[PDB]
Order: C-alpha cells, then sequence, then structure tokens
RNA sequence: CCUCCGAACGGUAAGAGCCUAGCAUGUAGAA
C-alpha cells in the first residue's frame, strides 16, 4: 500500500535485491505544553500544591470505564440488535405466558446503554381471554442510575392513567455481560419490589433480564419462588455474589416476544430516564409522574448534560 | 518580614521573645502553610479568632516536624507580645478552653516565676476534657489540670522547652508566695 | 549485633551497636546515649528520606556499617 | 505615607485549579498560564507555598501600599472580640 | 588476661528561571 513514485532511488535498490524491515507495535521509541496543578510534596516534605508542564506522567488511561468511551462504544447499538438471541426457558404454563411486543423490546434494547445496569417496571393487562398469555403492555422507567450489575431506580412505584389498565408483570433489566442465572442484585430487586409494591405479587411478578450478550442481545424471563424471594428481600449483602442465595431462589419462565401487540412506553414527563450521568437525584424519595414518551437516549445530549460544561 | 518580631517588644528572659521557641520548630513553624495562610498580620484581636477555632493542643508531628496551629499561635503571640493584662484576659475566659490553654502557655513562657504560679494555680480546678495531638498524629484525651501540671512541672511542653521556673518552695520560703491552697 | 555510624557532618560523629530487630526508636535512643541529644529530639535522614521511629532496622535495610545522616528536631 | 500590614480578611484559593488542565500557547498571557498570578504584583509563582511566600513579602504588601507594622490592639479591643463571638454563637 | 573507641577534606553538574528570605546595615554632616 505505498506509492511507486514517492520510493526513493536506495528504496527501489532494496526492493530488488532483498527485502525491507518492517516496526511493529511493540518497537517503542521511547529514546503545546500542558501545565498540571498536582498536590506534591518539596524536596523536605512540605505538601505544596505545584504547576508542571514537563509531559512525562501525562500519559491518559481511557479504558472501558470512560464516559467518552462508553459513548463511543454506545454507538452503532443499534447494529447490535440484529441477532436478538432469545432463552427458550422451562416454564411450563407456571402463570400467565409470557407474550411480549416485539417493537417495545426492540426500541428498549437500542435505547440503552451496556455500562451501567439499566432497567424498567414492564407492566400490563393481560388481552382478551388470556388463561395463559400475560400482557407485556409497556416499561415505565423513572431517573436512576446503574452499577455493573444491579441498577437502582426510584422508590415510588409508577402509578399513571393509562397504569390503570396495566397490571404489573414484572420489572426489566439489562446486565452488562450474560450469565445463566438471576444475579444476587436482581433477586434483591425482585425481593424489594414484592415487599414494598403490592402489585409485584408472587406469581404475577417477573424479572425479563435483557442482558448484553455476544454481538447480540439475550432476553431471559425468570421468576422467583416464595422462599427465594423471602431470602432475596432479607438479604443483606446486596453485592454481585452475595451470601444466602441459592438455585431455587430464582427460576426460568417461558415467553415469547412478538410484533402483533405495539406495546407502549413510560417516559419520564419531568426528566429524561436514563440519570446514570447525573447521580444526585436517583435517592429513595423519588416522586416523580411518568407520561406517555418513548425512553431517551442512553448517552443523548439531556441524558449526560454535565459532561458538554467544559 | 511576615515573621520580624515587631519593633516596639521587650527582650524576655534576656533574648528575643521568639527565640523561647527552639530554633529547629521556629523555622518549621515558619514553613509552614497555617503559619504562611491563618497567621500573617495577625494581631491580638485576630489570635483570639484563631485561638476559638482551635481543636486542639500539642507541639509538632510526624516524621517530618509539623507544627500544630496551637504552636503557630503561640509563636504568633511571642512575636506580637501582647500587654500582660491582655493574656490575664485570655486565661480569665472560662468557655472557650483551648484559648485559656494558649493564654496560659504563653504566661509560662512569658511571665516571671511570681506570675506564672499565680496565673496558672488557678486553673488546676478546670477538669475539662482537651485533644492534644500526639507526635505520630494521634489524639490522645487529656485534662485541663493535666495540660497546667504539665506547664508548672515539666521541661517539656508542646515539644518546646520551657524557661525554667523557680521552685515553688523557693517562692514560699520567700514570701513572695503564700502556699497553694487548694480547692479541697 | 550490627553497627551503625550515624553522622552528622558539622560534627556528631558516633558509632552504634544496634540490634536488627531494633526499630528506630531503639537506635534513636542509643544514638541520644552517645550523643546527649534526647531520642525523640533526633531524626535519621538518608540525603532527604527521614526513617520512621516505628519500622524495624532489617525493613530498611540498615545493614551493618551504613552511615546514616543526623539531623535534629 | 504607607498603611499598616491588614490581616487578609478572604481564603486564598490555593486548591481551586487541581487537575483543571491549562493549555499553554505563545499567546497565552501570564494570567492564564499555569501557577499562581499576583494581578497587584504581575508575577508568576508555580507553587501554593511559594505563592504564599509571595503575598507575605515585603513587595507585595509594598504594591498594595501596606508595610510590615501590625496594629497593637488594645484591652478593650480584645474584650470586645470575645463578647462579639459569645454573642454570635 | 588481651578494652587504642579518631576526625575533616580529597563527594559543588554547568545552566535557565521566578519568588520570598536570613541578612543587617540604616544613629553623620547641614542649611
Amino acid at each position: 500500500n505505498v506509492n511507486v513514485a514517492s520510493l526513493t532511488q536506495s528504496e527501489i535498490r532494496d526492493i530488488i535485491l532483498g527485502m525491507e524491515i518492517s516496526a511493529p507495535s511493540q518497537q517503542r521509541q521511547q529514546i503545546q505544553l500542558t501545565a498540571t496543578q498536582t498536590r506534591t510534596v518539596n524536596k523536605h516534605g512540605d505538601e505544596i500544591i505545584t504547576s508542571t508542564t514537563s509531559n512525562y506522567e501525562t500519559q491518559t488511561f481511557s479504558s472501558k470505564t470512560e464516559w467518552r468511551v462508553r459513548a463511543i462504544s454506545a454507538a452503532n447499538l443499534h447494529l447490535r440488535t440484529n441477532h436478538i438471541y432469545v432463552s427458550s426457558d422451562d416454564i411450563k404454563e407456571t402463570g400467565y405466558t409470557y407474550i411480549l411486543p416485539k417493537n417495545v423490546l426492540k426500541k428498549f434494547i437500542c435505547i440503552s446503554d451496556l455500562r451501567a445496569q439499566i432497567a424498567g417496571y414492564l407492566y400490563g393487562v393481560s388481552p382478551p381471554d388470556n388463561p395463559q398469555v400475560k400482557e407485556i403492555r409497556c416499561i415505565v422507567m423513572v431517573p436512576q442510575w446503574g452499577t455493573h450489575q444491579t441498577v437502582h431506580l426510584p422508590g415510588q412505584l409508577p402509578q399513571h392513567e393509562y397504569l390503570k389498565e396495566m397490571e404489573p408483570l414484572g420489572w426489566i433489566h439489562t446486565q452488562p455481560n450474560e450469565s445463566p442465572q438471576l444475579s444476587p442484585q436482581d433477586v434483591t430487586t425482585h425481593a424489594k419490589i414484592m415487599a414494598d409494591n403490592p402489585s409485584w405479587d408472587g406469581e404475577k411478578t417477573i424479572i425479563i433480564t435483557c442482558s448484553f450478550t455476544p454481538g447480540s442481545c439475550t432476553l431471559t424471563a425468570y421468576k422467583l419462588t416464595p422462599s427465594g424471594y423471602e431470602w432475596g428481600r432479607q438479604n443483606t449483602d446486596k453485592g454481585n455474589n452475595p451470601k444466602g442465595y441459592l438455585p431455587s431462589h430464582y427460576e426460568r419462565v417461558q415467553m415469547l416476544l412478538s410484533d402483533r401487540f405495539l406495546g407502549f412506553f413510560m417516559v419520564p414527563a419531568q426528566s429524561s430516564w436514563n440519570y446514570n450521568f447525573m447521580g444526585v437525584r436517583h435517592d429513595p424519595n423519588m416522586k416523580y409522574e411518568l407520561q406517555l414518551a418513548n425512553p431517551k437516549e442512553f448517552y443523548h445530549e439531556v441524558h449526560r448534560p454535565s459532561h458538554f460544561l467544559n | 518580614m511576615a515573621n520580624r518580631t515587631v519593633k516596639d517588644a521587650h527582650s524576655i528572659h534576656g533574648t528575643n521573645p521568639q527565640y523561647l521557641v527552639e530554633k529547629i520548630i521556629r523555622t518549621r513553624i515558619y514553613e509552614s502553610k497555617y503559619w504562611k495562610e491563618e497567621c500573617f498580620g495577625l494581631t491580638a484581636e485576630l489570635v483570639v479568632d484563631k485561638a476559638m477555632e482551635l481543636r486542639f493542643v500539642g507541639g509538632v508531628y510526624g516524621g517530618n516536624i509539623k507544627p500544630t496551629p496551637f504552636l503557630c499561635l503561640t509563636l504568633k503571640m511571642l512575636q506580637i507580645q501582647p500587654e500582660k493584662d491582655i493574656i490575664v484576659e485570655f486565661i480569665k475566659n472560662e468557655d472557650f478552653k483551648y484559648v485559656r490553654m494558649l493564654g496560659a502557655l504563653y504566661m509560662r513562657l512569658t511571665g516571671t516565676a511570681i506570675d506564672c504560679y499565680k496565673y496558672l494555680e488557678p486553673l488546676y480546678n478546670d477538669y475539662r476534657k482537651i485533644k492534644s495531638q500526639n507526635r505520630n498524629g494521634e489524639f490522645e484525651l487529656m485534662h485541663v489540670d493535666e495540660f497546667i501540671d504539665e506547664l508548672l512541672h515539666s521541661e517539656r511542653v508542646c515539644d518546646i522547652i520551657l524557661p525554667r521556673l523557680q521552685k515553688r518552695y523557693v517562692l514560699e520560703e520567700a514570701e513572695q508566695l503564700e502556699p497553694r491552697v487548694s480547692a479541697l | 549485633m550490627i553497627e551503625v555510624v550515624c553522622n552528622d557532618r558539622l560534627g556528631k560523629k558516633v558509632r552504634v551497636k544496634c540490634n536488627t530487630d531494633d526499630t528506630i526508636g531503639d537506635l534513636k535512643k542509643l544514638i541520644a546515649a552517645q550523643t546527649g541529644t534526647r531520642w525523640n529530639k533526633i531524626v535519621l535522614k538518608k540525603w532527604y528520606t527521614i526513617f520512621k521511629d516505628h519500622v524495624s532496622l532489617g525493613d530498611y535495610e540498615i545493614h551493618d556499617g551504613m552511615n546514616l545522616e543526623l539531623y535534629y528536631q | 505615607k504607607r498603611e499598616l500590614l491588614r490581616h487578609r480578611d478572604y481564603k486564598v484559593d490555593l486548591e481551586s485549579k487541581l487537575g483543571k488542565t491549562i493549555v499553554i500557547t505563545k499567546t497565552t498571557p501570564q494570567s492564564e498560564m499555569g501557577g499562581y498570578y499576583c494581578n497587584v504584583c504581575d508575577c508568576v509563582v508555580k507553587d501554593s507555598i511559594n505563592f504564599l511566600d509571595h503575598i507575605n513579602g515585603k513587595k507585595h504588601q509594598r504594591n498594595l501600599g501596606m508595610s510590615m507594622r501590625v496594629e497593637r490592639s488594645t484591652l478593650d479591643q480584645v474584650k470586645k472580640r470575645f463578647e462579639v463571638n459569645k454573642k454570635k454563637m
């Protein structure tokens, strides 16, 4: 991929005679000015603040945990929603079978970021004459901030006029990576929803884990057992791997998604649902009024505007 | 200079009053941040303001010789040389204890043996708890009477070598001080 | 029992026998014995590095014959 | 005619620009250069403690029409300072 | 049995560059 007119005389001689040497990335030539204020010590250790300009400890790292890098990864996330790896769980019609809307799931998957936990209360009434066909009405998401495993949402449950005809099916949450089981954070969130929200019934509650699989997503329907629900509600170990969890704490759910029923979507009337960029509002005393609006961008100009102040 | 003794000052104990603090510790105070930020242009009015904000007493701490704000204020008064009765107003305060101990330490460094005993022996009746910073940087709970006992008995208080007090019984046998009447 | 020379270049050059398990506090006490300065008024430096009292002599790798710069507090 | 030295009633913003990187070109003035700037002195100092040495110096206070002489406060001033804080709290 | 334990120096990079010091003085003539 070189230019023949750009070759020098000795270059042509070396081309004809033998070969030429390459240069790998491991070969390093470690052989404008930006001032930086640092809290240092002087020669006597006097704890001073200095402003240096020598570029010798200025190499930025910026790997896998930056807002810029995370946003760049979130770019083209819509192109990653093609191979939707659905999970055919072993739920032999325990209760209302999962019949979700394809458009709502597609919109929610392409509107979430794969860095923090993004979730939402997926509620909806069953269709007409639904013996084992639950209704995936729509997912309402209020402002919240999510960790690498579980996402923290507002304390108060949703309550809207369009939600009067809808029953709370469960809560959906997108894990960072793939895992063949419910996480301790997911179990804790399910237990909290069952204890606080009366609409989070035992058999009527679900967990649609829309985790990020390799290349595509992974939508796994799960549910919590009574004893498992109690253990996850009382489990104070809110880490990635708490102590006091058993495989019976969660079970799979047999459900599918189709595009026949155009589902709804509960958006925030005041601020954007994705509030991870501004972690000064996702508290337990959040009592916000939702609205009939589509979810906002995970890294939109209004999702995390504080970075643009610079 | 920010650290020159005021040119309307006495010569306490035959020397520059700032010299009542050891020279190494004097220099360490002079290069501290608390002395350059919070102890510049201070009068005896503002030494009170800084004194009411003191949270502990102590000398120096750490592997480096880092003065406490208490010791910095002591050196600042040694520089200013406030009048004696200003120091009595310092000591006679009963609400802010650290102001009282700061005045007591200045009196111990500055006052004669008669003044030291007469003004610091009444402070044996104060038993309020206080923070004192160790040499390792930790904080210990002492009492005001223990601090006054260290002032009147120990050679070194707050890592300052104190001017040598005449023993009490010598002044008592000279009739210059009536015996120490306690509260008991 | 190793032997450490604690030198002040103005002049206080002193020779102190001490154990490897000794902390810098014990070595400062021995220097205090052999110099006259109080042990808590002695700083042991390595050109700018201040040896701390709570660390044993073995950890600092102060070996038998090494010189330590003597400063005061 | 030089007035007496007065204690600064304002805190110093020594810590204000930690981490705040300044890109320095040729055209940039000393005001926005890295470090600390004495607008009164038109001088740049690149330590917090050295800047404190400057603002505690003879030349900086001379440029402010001050001197190295501190007011000798009296008994009533100190007593009224005590009563002022007693009232304030 | 043996007890005499020494020291200092020969160990400064040369620059630039800005700030504050110690210093350390400053008491004499005159119209």
